[PDB]
């Protein structure tokens, strides 16, 4: 079972957005599907469900604004959102009502797609290096909007000893740091680089950490 | 709607020990068809919910037998015997008997381990940043335990709180540790105005605070 959401983004209040959920690993057409969003406060809140035969239902807080739909041929669950409101921002997941011939219950969840509804304008991040038996280095991703942003080290190689902290909001821009610890001999002998990706602004930024002078 | 409560909200267990999470329903979750569609999800840090147990006690063949669910009507309990590091995260109970479908706030599961001192490291602004007219000083409080910790900045010996952003990570499942980062941001103008910059952390593992600093000079 593979569910992958997509289309998340930043919309101004009153705007509309169309999310998608690609499915694989099971007979998509013989399952009801649903959308649940996780709020920043981390609360999970159901938002829509579509039936096998196309029947559709939702909670009042969303009626007249969201529309679930499915493309069985393309194996895709869809979610059209209009009149988006600031309190809508959340991580949106597609879930499957897996108990085949026996009532509602959510089986699998997707990876989730992030959507921010706000008036703040998308802003690229500035990536600054953080250099000084074990040595710790970091990267400061600052002043970007909105979420999210991906941070990897050595193109994904360095996994252990990594600490990517949750971005904080001080205005209408985020800021996050990520640290990496390696054996003293490891650097500056071998290069250590942080790669930062910000889909919103369509920006990738690599920063090789060099010794300071 | 049907309100789903959980207890306790937090929980720290030692490995090999048993954890017990309760879920309270504002209404009987017994469906008119006789089934009770109450389930338990577990969202590990940085991941999405995984169905652990559904219909009160069925184990979603993914998870092991050390995970057991029970209860009836409006009261349900989940027990995790011989806890493991991979078990840490947020546990949610959910209901499908009634529409709208609702979830509980969840219960956090922490692992109890041996206290560990933080490895704080301070980082002066970066050359690139200063050219932009901005100046941020970062400090890392890595791999410490418990989660309790205090960070204090001082410019030339004076505490500073304005322009100080903080962030904490979730318990790490490879060592049951915790980590925090702190950033003191200010304009280049003010940055080049002071000589001393310090990050001061107060933690259980040490009597005197762990201080790290550097001088622009
Ligand atoms: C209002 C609905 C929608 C139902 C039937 C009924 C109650 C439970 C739903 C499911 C849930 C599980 C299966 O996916 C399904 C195919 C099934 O058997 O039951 C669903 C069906 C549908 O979407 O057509």
């Amino acid at each position: 079972v593979m569910l992958v959401e997509s289309g998340g983004g930043l919309v101004k209040p009153g705007g509309s957005l169309k999310l998608s959920c690609a499915a694989s690993g099971f007979t998509f057409s013989s399952y009801a599907m649903s959308w649940v969003r996780q709020t920043p406060e981390r609360r999970l809140e159901w938002v829509a469900t579509i039936t096998t035969r196309g029947y559709t239902f939702y909670p009042d807080s969303v009626k007249g604004r969201f529309t679930v739909s499915r493309d069985n041929a393309r194996n895709t669950l869809n979610l059209q959102m209009s009149s988006l409101r600031s309190e809508d921002t959340a991580m949106f997941y597609c879930t499957r009502e897996g108990l085949l011939l026996d009532y509602f219950t959510m089986d699998y969840w997707g990876q989730g797609t992030s959507v921010t509804v706000s008036s703040a304008k998308t802003t690229p991040p500035s990536v600054y290096p953080l250099a000084p038996s074990m040595v710790t280095l970091g990267c400061l991703v600052k002043g970007y909007f909105p979420e999210p942003v991906t941070v990897t080290w050595n193109s994904g190689s360095l996994s252990s000893g990594v600490h990517t902290f949750p971005a904080v909001l001080q205005s209408d821009l985020y800021t996050l740091s990520s640290s990496v610890t390696v054996p003293s001999s490891s650097r500056p002998s071998e290069t250590v680089t942080c790669n930062v990706a910000h889909p919103a602004s369509s920006t990738k930024v690599d920063k090789k950490i060099v010794p300071a002078d | 709607d049907v309100v789903m409560t959980q207890t306790p909200l937090s929980l720290s267990v030692s490995l090999g020990d048993q954890a017990s999470i309760s879920c309270r329903s504002s209404q009987s979750l017994v469906h008119s068809n006789g089934n009770t569609y109450l389930h338990w999800y577990l969202q590990k840090p940085g991941q999405s919910p995984k169905l652990l147990i559904y219909k009160v006690s069925s184990r979603f063949s993914g998870f092991p037998d050390r995970f057991s669910g029970s209860g009836s009507g409006t009261d349900f309990t989940l027990k995790i015997s011989r806890v493991e590091a991979e078990d840490l995260g947020v546990y949610f109970c959910s209901q499908s008997t009634h529409v709208p479908f609702t979830f509980g706030s969840g219960t956090k599961l922490e692992i109890k381990r041996a206290d560990a001192g933080p490895t704080v490291s301070s980082f002066p602004p970066s050359s690139e940043q200063l050219t932009s007219g901005g100046a941020s000083v970062v400090c890392f409080l890595n791999n410490f335990y418990p989660k309790d910790i205090n960070v204090k900045w001082k410019i030339d010996g004076s505490e500073r709180q304005n322009g100080v952003l903080n962030s904490w990570t979730d318990q790490d499942s490879k060592d049951s540790t915790y980590s925090m980062s702190s950033t003191l941001t200010l304009t280049k103008d003010e940055y080049e105005r002071h000589a001393s910059y310090t990050c001061e952390a107060a933690h259980k593992t040490s009597t005197s605070p762990i201080a790290k600093s550097f001088n622009r000079a």
